[PDB]
């Protein structure tokens, strides 16, 4: 792991700047996300200075997803067993409630659950709904 | 005494194994002791006999009292509801430490496990309501059947359960 670089943000930076909230954000967004941490996806909407509003928007979204996330998925009972990473909540696959070895653990574990997929997808479900919006 | 002491009789594939007892600090969690001696005499109507013991890790615990569904997923307090966890004053020091399993804090219901081991990293996430008094051998004997994942080799059952005094 190496957490994403100044290059990237620049260019989604540039991206969001440029075409505001026009359709080609989304596929932009899903080529400089490949591969990244809920941290890193994090970093990149973090980035984006202004447009408040679609801001909240896409929190709305983000937040909906993550709640139907743990209605679909109870919590299995503890303690967990001495080697096993506890399941993720909707709150760690947003990257509030976890750390950054364990979205690597998860996204490395056997099988792997693909934290930075899944909250790649709820992000970009809230990029839709901006773009229906603005667009 | 102020601690009461509850007795299970083990039973593996129907054959019997041995008892295990243990004192219920009701000095320090009196409201965990209650459910757990309650659950342990049938007095509510339901409980532990019959129950097993769906998920034994070799070298870290031994975990029941999902009376309800017998695979972790149910359990239910005396209380009609999930109840807060009491206190985290009693540490997960050694085998045989009693202890409530939970999905989180503040939802004990009826599921408790025996350590076989320290667990001293569980210290304010499970709230420790006991110990075992007699029958280690016996908790070691039914580590033998546990796996990994928890997944038993054969039918680990309290077959008979209640009050001592």
């Amino acid at each position: 792991h190496q957490a994403i670089s100044p290059r990237t943000l620049n260019a989604w930076v540039k991206v969001v700047e440029e075409k505001a909230f026009s359709p080609e954000v989304i596929p932009m967004f899903s080529a400089l996300s490949e591969g990244a941490t809920p941290q890193d996806l994090n970093t990149m909407l973090n980035t984006v200075g202004g447009h408040q509003a679609a801001m909240q928007m896409l929190k709305e979204t983000i937040n909906e997803e993550a709640a139907e996330w743990d209605r679909l998925h109870p919590v299995a009972m503890a303690p967990i067993a001495p080697g096993q990473m506890r399941e993720p909540r909707g709150s760690d696959i947003a990257g509030t409630t976890s750390t950054l070895q364990e979205q690597i653990g998860w996204m490395t574990h056997n099988p792997p659950i693909p934290v930075g997929e899944i909250y790649k997808r709820w992000i970009i479900l809230g990029l839709n709904k901006i773009v229906r919006m603005y667009s | 005494m102020v601690n009461p002491t509850v007795f299970f009789d083990i039973a593996v594939d129907g054959e019997p194994l041995g008892r295990v007892s243990f004192e219920l600090f009701a000095d320090k969690v009196p409201k965990t002791a209650e459910n757990f001696r309650a659950l342990s005499t049938g007095e509510k109507g339901f409980g532990y006999k019959g129950s097993c013991f769906h998920r034994i890790i070799p070298g870290f615990m031994c975990q029941g009292g999902d009376f309800t569904r017998h695979n972790g997923t149910g359990g239910k307090s005396i209380y009609g509801e999930k109840f807060e966890d009491e206190n985290f004053i009693l540490k997960h020091t050694g085998p045989g430490i009693l202890s409530m399993a939970n999905a989180g804090p503040n939802t004990n219901g009826s599921q408790f496990f025996i350590c076989t081991a320290k667990t001293e990293w569980l210290d304010g996430k499970h709230v420790v309501f006991g110990k075992v008094k007699e029958g280690m051998n016996i908790v070691e004997a039914m580590e033998r059947f546990g796996s990994r994942n928890g997944k038993t080799s054969k039918k680990i059952t309290i077959a008979d359960c209640g009050q001592l005094e």
